[PDB]
């Protein structure tokens, strides 16, 4: 099958997105059974598949969303009192996104594995505004740090799974019903399935190491023989099972 | 589009052609001048333009931190000792601007002072460009290195006398080799020192402000009436082309150009050598009409035969001496006669046989096909026919030329009927 | 053979040694003369290319030399010493086959219709393929293994070549060169070149707010250090830097003319320098946005190296060893031989040249030190399989990667091979991509002076770079003027300037070679005119209108003009790669438009040779038209009209050749018509018996009895009795 | 690459059209016809390439990439994004097939020979791994499946 | 700021305002004349074999057209880079071996290029 | 934003002298005390809002 | 061999092979010299003999 | 393989050959379908290749007409003379004992 | 294969329990089908179909 397969392009499963790697490669990265493997997707189930705005919730609670992101303006002000970031969180796109970020969770997000900022230095003054006054930590830097602050703030996690990356909401139109599924390009199948709103019971990975390192050998095994057996069939040709159980 | 307004007139003037300097700021906008900058001197040289300006900046103004002016000054400087000392005070108060040098020759610039209706031009001898210079930090460098070694010199409380008496530690000069001493004069140090050698020359400074100013800049004018016909300047368009772009120093080799530029004669030979076939109509409007008729005339009548009002060139002009025929190797002799032959049958008739000039000349066919193709065109139950037409205009005018080439033509004739015995 | 090698000899015209001073050998002036053989005992003799391949021997010509030494102090002269054996190309301009006719031709035992242009060494014709390699002095940026979107520049001078790289790794310009231990920031680089101003750093670097956003970082870490001033970046230079203030005067020497040789500086001015980092780190900026990454597989910044270039090289390397291995002998032989004096005529080996010829020819494998290239497969034996495949080998050309990774990248067909080389001539195998063929019509420009090219632009307002700051550079309207790869400058309204310029070129006083390309993406003017670049001509179109003619079509057929008079009449017009991306052309005659400056020739010419035999190729499939080449370049018929005083290691021959009845103007113009090599038979598409399942074919045996298919196979076989150190021979 | 989709899908619908109606007009004992019928060799796609219209001529799953500054060859208008421009053959293999069309099948036909040919050497390796990791396991008597070991 | 051109720059110098401005033009390398009695060869003719008084005449055509009649040809005349750094322009007169005298004569602003006219030139002959 | 001195041209950091934070050079004594507020906003990009796919 | 030789020897054959290569003579020539010097080395006369006579011997 | 370029080919060469003439097939143009189609109906041929022809074995009429038509065939240098190989016990390398 | 010029291989066992394995197991009427999903490799081809 390996020369019988041409190594086609333009199938993205029907999302007309989301490049993935399919074909000779695909079935060489599982063979190889590497930790970190290229375009890793997780389809995950949702209770309520026939709402969209439950869908957007969970996208938004499962996604990475940084803080340059959500905020329309930060701007380094130095009032002649003192020198402070004041970073305004666009309420209006918190709400149409869905993201149940406040100024509260920005600044607990705040002072997080970044030049050890005392909780102190954050506060907070109105509903959507955050003050970030840093301090010279003696380590060859001083006052001006402002700027690193202003480099590496923007890139900060507020809310979601650093691991996630990108996260979209896949449609279903079975003449049934419509129903609605969760499609995350990350490489972390144990936050998705602990996420508030996922159906755990049913969420699938194409990472072999994390569904072991999860679900246990056996869900590694059947992950394996699923991907192997949906790669194969992507090109027309098909495969006894019995081949792809034996190699798992 | 006509000049229909602002006609404004151009002088040039040489008053300050060798005392005119362009100094541009790179790093100072326009809006802030040095107008207000007290200045304290400037060093020069005559050659090897490279200007450094010595001003004053104020220091109780509150846009001076006076404790940094005052530590570096401890670092550049002493403590007391003031021999040499790049601020009088202890405070930074001079400020180093170095001149950078853009181009070597700056003839091709010149500074154009605008007037009600005229515009004055004045050459530049220089431009340059001021950079705020960093030489105190190396002087403070020198100071922390000399402080160093007098501390590890005093290490001790009293330091007994040192016998370091100098060695005789004199080196050979030895003979440098051509490449180490073209490197030697292409290091940065040398060339550095040969500049240094040149002493420094110390101006004073002059704002715009003072009346000196307005005074010296009336020299940028030329004494002169309005209108006056300049004696240079009065060549032509192909000339100053020529000036600003001055020259670096098959048979079809040569281009048109190449062609005309050679004689009358050298040009009829390799037109007729490589079409063979044209009218004298074609050669005047190809030569030119600048050419006499008389000269392309006598130029043709020896390098071509006349054949039904058209002219074909003569086949020893295709055929040197010294050739053979490319496809046979026969002489070229042979080829010439049967080329003579083919000629004479077209004169006679327009319509020639391919296989009886064949069985005639007793040549191949090749042969035959490229002396027919030369000068004819086949044609469908006719044979070969003449590729031009008849000219009857050319035999009209020219009866003597006719009946030059009549009498040649008969005697070709002669000479073919006693070689083929026709 | 007539300018390089007199530039050479010119530019290794003296060599002396150091002991002994006041002795020198000086040469007046070098000579190739015409191909002899040396068999006749000291006596030469004209020999012929067959003669050549029938005794196994070399066609070369005795390298003749002029020169005058010192014995004793006393100068003596010598008009004419040998010094080598160089290879002489058949149909050169000192070849024996040239100017001769097809009667000469068969006197000489050689076919008038032979391609020639291969070297003859010990019986064995080798082709010295054209060699494709990137353009030399171009800032190219890419994106690094972990992403990283990077820049590289190869400075290649005559001297040495350096590859320096810049890449973000850390959100700030660290700069890496071979001849350094750690990059270093490239703001230390700005300020330890004079430029220690932060606020002329950043004009020259740009005037925008994403750039000063990016470049923050760079200032940032910059100012971190106590570096501020050109002596301290020197010295962090210096104290970078490998081993091969001192370490200041080295790190200064290295600034000047180890990094960016391409970049002169006139006397330890690095302001060009500085501006050229300055543009480099602009184009980083812009390409760490929207990713306009350059690609390497665009063949406008590929180069072409001919046999001649390669040939130039060789000869310089071995004359600058024979030139060493002199000085050492006289070092060895003058101070402590003996009283007699000494001169070089005594040790002047005259076989090193050529048998370093011969070997690089043979071989194929170029080992040159001096500038450290080790290139392989250079020569191959020219196939005479038939004449269509002869005529096809001789324009391949090989490229750079030579297999080193399925990149898939340069294999495929670019878009702008258009005109220039085949795109379905192509090996069909392990080499498809990287062997290519070159057009029906194209042609290799040369190295001109480039002084009028500099004059005129300087001449037509280009402002010079260092009376401005770099300010400038961040304007819209303002584009830079590069002259390869070197910045000529900035000007205004670009549009003006490539007008006027290609008028002038149109006109002829600047070259017709010289290319001229512009690139508003970056704003940025290329003037190219450099040799190796590939060029194709075009009618020149006026409004609507192409200024070629029925009338001049006509002159043209009769004679009273040429090729070269519609150059120099600016009818028709040599167009790079470069300026047709920017230069629009038409098809036909019925799709010109409005906006369209020239009009493509012919069509077809777009085939190359093998696959011009092609009846009617745009109406099969493209794979088809590739095996049809491949098969063609082996294909069975005459090679020439001396094939019977030919006697090679294996040689097929038809008995019937028939000329196709459906033949191109490709065949016509090529000759093939004359040597062809297939038969014409009256083919039945059918199936019958059913031996004809999957591609086969059912043949007639009347047909085949009746001399159809005959073909005759023609094998060599070479002994030689030679004679040993002893006073014994083979019998 | 809405604007790419919706012109892929205006040509493949075009293409579709252009063989349904050379399927529907030509008759019937057409040896291509009965050919593509019985599946012994070709299909109505090629047929409708070699009869009816070429479809679109597609690299890496989308069209002919801008190789020159903002376009794909000279002979078109920078920033042009028209089929004829980026890569729609409307000739027929019949009818012959224009210059930047036969270029572009000959790019089409590059990529084809590249990734077929030089792929394999990816699958040799690959098959050459699997037997060498999977040459130890055999069937036993027991109906179970065991190692060497 | 937006762009603008030498013909609305002159016009806006002359009438708009009278008051005087330092211009910086850039001249080409060889101009269409010949060094007067200077010892020569068709070398570069710069201003400093030139006299003084009437060289040449600016004229400015329709459409924005801005030409240099400096003898029988005729340059144009362009608006070269914007400078906005400062440009101060000054005379340093040496009058004295020992000492000398720097003038600072005005400030410049804008800056001219002119270049031969190579469409005429050609067109010509 | 990025600020240069008028003196020699090196950049500008912020530091807090003995009445007010002050903008100051560290090559220098030059030094700019802050009177009003001053702001440098930059407007990150938002992230829209993805809609569905299929 | 090629070890068991001295300089003197060593610079004599470097010197037949040089003026063998000037006189553009086939490496058989060159063989056949390098035999015959070696052949006339063999003796002691010769081994011990003047610079000249050694060059002299090249030569013969 | 969509080889209709071989058909035009030999279409053109059938023409060629009736008519006495030479037809070209330049890259996009040469001779056109329509001037060979006219050339056979002229010259009495079928204007599309096709002819009626006869079985040789069993003598009777074929169903379906046969394309007859001149086409240019070459002869490649691989030969089964030459590539025909077979090896008994031989000779073996010196290293490892193997053909 | 295709007959377009391939070149195949023919080797001869030279033992009766290496003949009697090849042809029982090797068997082409015993190997009609592919292991990989049963479906017949060896039936019609071009010019059968038709
Ligand atoms: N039929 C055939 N063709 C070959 C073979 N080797 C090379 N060629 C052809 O000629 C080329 C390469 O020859 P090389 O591999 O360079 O010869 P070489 O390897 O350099 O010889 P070495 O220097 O000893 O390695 C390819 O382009 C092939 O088309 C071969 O073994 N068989
Ligand atoms: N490098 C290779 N490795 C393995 N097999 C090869 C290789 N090269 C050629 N072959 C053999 O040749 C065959 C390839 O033919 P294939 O690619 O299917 O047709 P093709 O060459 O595309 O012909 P068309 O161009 O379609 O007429 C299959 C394989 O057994
Ligand atoms: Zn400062």
């Amino acid at each position: 099958p390996g020369t019988q397969m041409t190594l086609k392009t333009f199938h993205f499963a029907g999302v007309a997105s989301m490049n993935i790697t399919l074909g000779v490669p695909r079935i060489k990265e599982i063979i190889n059974a590497s930790k970190a493997i290229s375009t890793p997707i997780i389809t995950a189930q949702l209770d309520k598949d026939d709402d969209a705005d439950y869908a957007r919730l969970v996208k938004g609670r499962i996604e990475k969303t940084l803080l340059g992101e959500i905020s329309e303006y930060i701007e380094e002000v130095f009032l002649p009192d003192d020198c402070f970031i004041l970073v305004k969180l666009s309420l209006e796109r918190i709400r149409l996104l869905r993201l149940e970020v406040n100024a509260e969770t920005v600044r607990y997000s705040i002072c997080t594995s970044k030049l050890r900022v005392k909780p102190g230095d954050v506060a907070v003054h109105g509903e959507a505004v955050v003050c970030v006054t840093p301090r010279e930590n003696s380590k060859s830097s001083m006052y001006y740090v402002l700027q690193f602050l202003k480099e590496d703030l923007p890139k900060v996690v507020v809310q979601g799974i650093p691991e996630v990356s990108r996260a979209v909401i896949h449609i279903d139109e079975q003449s049934g019903k419509e129903k609605y599924k969760l499609l995350v390009e990350g490489d972390n199948l144990r936050a998705v399935m602990a996420t508030h709103g996922v159906k755990g019971t049913r969420t699938t990975s194409n990472n072999t190491y994390e569904v072991e390192k999860t679900l246990g050998i056996e869900a590694a095994r059947t992950t394996i023989i699923n991907e192997i057996q949906y790669t194969m069939v992507n090109h027309g040709m098909s495969i006894d099972r019995r081949h792809v159980m034996l190699l798992s | 589009d006509d000049p229909v307004v602002q006609e404004i007139d151009v002088y040039l003037a040489k008053s300050l052609a060798e005392k005119l300097y362009l100094f541009q700021y790179p790093v100072r906008p326009a809006s802030m001048t040095y107008d207000d900058i007290p200045h304290l001197s400037a060093k020069i040289k005559p050659k090897q333009q490279k200007v450094e300006l010595e001003m004053a900046i104020d220091t109780l103004n509150p846009n001076y931190c006076r404790s940094k002016g005052e530590q570096i000054a401890l670092n550049v400087d002493g403590a007391c000792a003031d021999e040499t000392s790049t601020y009088s005070s202890k405070l930074m108060d001079k400020q180093t601007f170095c001149s950078s040098q853009t181009t070597s020759n700056t003839s091709r610039y010149a500074a154009a002072l605008y007037r009600q209706g005229e515009l004055h031009l004045t050459p530049l001898h220089g431009i340059l460009q001021l950079r705020p210079s960093f030489s105190y930090l190396d002087k403070a460098d020198a100071k922390h290195r000399e402080r160093e070694a007098a501390n590890e010199a005093g290490d001790s409380s009293q330091d007994e006398a040192e016998d370091d008496v100098k060695q005789i530690t004199v080196r050979f000069s030895r003979p440098e080799s051509e490449q180490a001493r073209q490197r030697r004069v292409q290091s940065y140090e040398f060339l550095q020192k040969k500049h240094a050698e040149e002493p420094w020359v110390h101006l004073h400074y002059y704002g715009l402000r003072d009346s000196r100013s307005e005074h010296e800049r009336q020299y940028l004018l030329c004494p002169g009436s309005s209108g006056v016909e300049n004696t240079e300047l009065v060549k032509s368009p192909s000339e100053y082309l020529m000036m600003l772009m001055p020259p670096s120093q098959p048979s079809n080799v040569l281009s048109m150009a190449q062609l005309r530029t050679l004689p009358l004669a050298d040009q009829i030979k390799i037109l007729m050598k490589n079409v063979k076939v044209m009218p004298f109509a074609n050669l005047m409007s190809l030569l030119g009409p600048s050419i006499d008729s008389v000269a392309v005339l006598r130029g043709i009548q020896k390098v071509a035969m006349l054949v039904q009002g058209n002219w074909v060139v003569k086949s020893d002009i295709l055929y040197p001496k010294d050739s053979s025929s490319p496809h046979s190797g026969v002489p070229a002799e042979v080829l010439c006669r049967g080329r003579d032959f083919v000629m004479w049958k077209f004169t006679q008739s327009r319509w020639v046989v391919r296989k009886e000039v064949a069985t005639v000349t007793k040549l191949c066919a090749e042969d035959v096909k490229d002396f027919l193709e030369h000068m004819a065109v086949v044609r469908i139950n006719k044979g070969w026919e003449f590729i031009l037409p008849y000219d009857g205009e050319f035999i009209k005018k020219h009866p003597d030329v006719v009946q030059r080439q009549h009498m040649l033509w008969t005697g070709i004739q002669a000479k073919l009927e006693k070689v083929y015995n026709l | 053979i007539n300018v390089e090698i007199k530039k050479i000899m010119k530019a290794n015209e003296k060599v002396t040694s150091d002991a002994d001073p006041m002795w020198y050998l000086k040469y007046l002036n070098i000579y190739v003369g015409l191909p002899d053989v040396e068999e006749s005992f000291n006596v030469t003799r004209p020999v012929s290319p067959h003669e050549c391949r029938l005794r196994d021997m070399t066609y070369s010509a005795p390298i003749t030399v002029d020169i005058e030494y010192t014995r004793g102090s006393q100068r003596i002269i010598r008009n004419a010493l040998p010094i080598g054996r160089m290879p002489i190309m058949l149909r050169s301009s000192n070849c024996v086959l040239t100017g001769k006719t097809p009667a000469e031709f068969a006197k000489l035992n050689e076919c008038p219709l032979d391609p020639g242009g291969y070297f003859i060494v010990k019986g064995v014709e080798k082709v010295i393929l054209i060699q494709e390699q990137l353009s030399k002095n171009r800032i190219i940026v890419e994106a690094d293994r972990k992403g990283a979107v990077g820049a590289s520049v190869t400075s290649s001078t005559h001297e040495k070549k350096s590859r320096t790289n810049m890449a973000v790794k850390q959100g700030r310009f660290y700069l890496r060169h071979n001849t350094l231990s750690e990059d270093i920031p490239i703001v230390i680089i700005f300020k330890a070149m004079g430029v220690e101003s932060d606020q002329e750093i950043v004009q020259m670097i740009g005037t925008e707010e994403h750039v000063m956003a990016a470049f923050g970082p760079s200032l940032e870490e910059c100012q971190k250090a106590q570096i501020f001033t050109q002596m301290q970046a020197l010295k962090y230079i210096g104290n970078k830097v490998r081993r091969q203030k001192t370490k200041i005067e080295e790190a200064r020497e290295l600034l000047a003319s180890t990094i960016l040789t391409h970049v002169p500086v006139k006397e330890f001015n690095f302001r060009a320098k500085c501006i050229y980092t300055a543009v480099m780190v602009r184009r980083v900026i812009l390409a760490q946005g929207d990713n306009k990454v350059d690609d390497r597989d665009y063949y406008g910044n590929k180069r072409l190296e001919l046999a001649g270039q390669l040939l130039s090289l060789l000869f310089e390397d071995l004359f600058k060893k024979f030139n060493s291995e002199m000085k050492k002998i006289a070092d060895q032989v003058i101070p402590k031989q003996r009283a007699a004096q000494f001169d070089v005529v005594k040790h002047m080996r005259q076989d090193q040249i050529t048998n370093g010829m011969v070997n690089a020819i043979s071989t194929g494998n170029w080992s040159l030190k001096r500038f450290k290239m080790d290139r392989q497969g250079v020569t191959q034996v020219l196939s005479r399989l038939s004449y269509i495949s002869a005529l096809g080998m001789m324009t391949r050309i090989s490229s750079q990667f030579e297999k080193t990774r399925k990149v898939s990248g340069p294999r495929s067909l670019q878009p702008s091979q258009w005109g220039m080389l085949c795109p379905s001539d192509t090996p069909e195998g392990e080499a498809c991509g990287l062997v290519k063929n070159l057009a029906l019509m194209t042609h290799i420009t040369t190295d001109m002076e480039d002084g009028p090219i500099v004059k005129l632009a300087s001449n037509l307002g280009v402002e010079d770079v260092n009376l401005l700051c770099g300010e400038e550079l961040s304007y819209p309207n303002v584009f830079l003027v590069f002259l390869n790869g070197n910045i000529l400058g900035v000007i205004r309204d670009h549009k003006k300037l490539v007008n006027t310029f290609r008028l002038m070129r149109r006109a002829g006083y600047i070259n017709e070679f010289v290319s001229i390309s512009t690139n508003l993406t970056d704003r940025c003017v290329y003037i190219s005119s450099d040799g190796g670049r590939l060029c194709r001509p075009y009618i020149i179109v006026k409004k609507q209108k192409p200024a070629v003619t029925n009338k001049h079509m006509e002159e043209l057929a009769q004679g009273y003009r040429n090729f070269e008079d519609f150059l120099h009449e600016s009818l028709v017009e040599y167009l790079d790669v470069n300026e047709e991306n920017d230069c629009n052309i038409a098809l036909y005659e019925h799709t010109i438009n409005k906006d369209t400056t020239h009009l493509e020739i012919e069509p077809f010419t777009l085939l190359g040779v093998c696959a011009g035999l092609i009846p009617y190729p745009h109406h099969n499939q493209s794979p088809r038209n590739t095996y049809q080449c491949a098969m063609g370049k082996q294909a069975m018929g005459t090679i020439g009209y001396n094939q019977r005083n030919r006697i090679d290691t294996l040689m097929y021959l038809l008995a019937y050749p028939q000329k196709p009845m459906v033949k191109t103007k490709t065949i016509e113009l090529i000759e093939f018509e004359k040597l062809p090599a297939g038969q014409n038979a009256t083919v039945a598409v059918m199936s019958y018996s059913g031996y004809d399942i999957e591609d086969a074919l059912v043949l007639n045996k009347a047909s085949l009895d009746r001399g159809f298919g005959r073909c005759l196979v023609y094998k060599n076989a070479k002994c030689t009795l030679k004679r040993y150190t002893n006073q014994t021979f083979d019998k | 690459e809405t604007l790419e989709a919706l012109i892929l899908k205006e040509l493949s619908v075009i293409r579709d059209h252009a063989g349904s109606a050379c399927l529907r007009e030509l008759d019937k004992s057409n040896s291509p016809l009965t050919m593509a019928l019985c599946g012994s060799k070709g299909s109505f796609i090629n047929i409708s390439q070699m009869i009816a219209c070429v479809g679109q001529q597609a690299i890496s799953g989308s069209r002919v990439p801008d190789g020159f500054e903002n376009r794909s060859l000279p002979h078109f208008e920078k920033h042009s994004k028209l089929p004829a421009a980026k890569g729609f053959v409307a000739n027929s293999f019949y009818s012959g097939l224009t210059p930047t069309e036969f270029f572009f099948h000959t790019m089409a036909g590059r990529e084809g020979l590249v990734d077929t040919a030089v792929k394999t050497a990816e699958t040799g390796y690959m098959q050459r791994r699997l037997v060498k990791s999977l040459e130890d396991l055999c069937s036993q008597y027991d109906l179970t499946v065991r190692s060497s070991t | 700021l937006p762009k603008d051109v030498s013909v609305a720059e002159l016009l806006r110098e002359l009438s708009l305002t009278k008051e005087e401005e330092l211009l910086f033009l850039q001249l080409p390398d060889t101009l269409p004349g010949q060094p007067p009695t200077q010892d020569i060869a068709e070398n570069a003719c710069t201003l400093a074999d030139l006299t003084e008084g009437q060289v040449g005449k600016l004229l400015i055509r329709k459409s924005g057209r801005v030409q240099l009649l400096l003898g029988k040809v005729t340059l144009d005349v362009t608006m070269g880079t914007a400078c906005s750094f400062l440009q101060e322009l000054v005379s340093v007169g040496l009058g004295d071996s020992r000492t000398g005298e720097m003038t600072v004569l005005g400030h410049v602003k804008h800056k001219l290029v002119c270049s031969p006219d190579f469409e005429s030139l050609l067109d010509h002959k | 934003m990025l600020l240069f001195c008028p003196g020699c041209g090196n950049g500008l950091i912020v530091e807090e002298g003995q009445r007010c934070h002050r903008f100051a050079c560290n090559t220098c004594p030059y030094v700019h005390n802050i009177t009003r507020k001053v702001t440098n906003r930059k407007y990150p990009k938002l992230k829209e809002v993805d809609d569905v796919l299929g | 061999e090629n070890e068991q030789v001295s300089r003197s020897q060593q610079r004599g054959l470097r010197r037949v092979r040089d003026l063998c290569r000037v006189l553009q003579l086939p490496p058989t020539f060159e063989d056949t010299a390098v035999a015959y010097y070696q052949q006339a080395y063999r003796h002691s006369g010769i081994r011990a003999a003047r610079l000249q006579k050694k060059e002299v011997l090249v030569g013969c | 393989r969509m080889t209709v370029g071989k058909l035009i080919e030999l279409l053109a060469g059938k023409a060629g050959v009736l008519d006495g003439r030479f037809h070209y097939g330049t890259a996009f143009g040469g001779s056109k379908v329509k001037d060979v189609c006219e050339d056979l109906v002229r010259h009495g041929y079928n204007y599309l290749g096709k002819d009626y022809v006869t079985s040789g074995i069993t003598g009777e009429p074929l169903e379906a007409y046969i394309y007859f038509g001149p086409v240019y065939y070459q002869k490649l240098k691989h030969m089964v003379l030459d590539k025909m190989h077979a090896r008994a016990r031989g000779p073996r390398a010196v290293l490892t004992r193997q053909p | 294969a295709d007959f377009d010029g391939d070149e195949m291989n023919l080797h001869l066992p030279q033992t009766e329990e290496a003949k009697a394995e090849a042809l029982v197991l090797m068997g082409t009427k015993a190997n009609l089908v592919t292991p990989r999903n049963g479906e017949p490799l060896i039936a019609a081809i071009q010019d059968f179909l038709t």
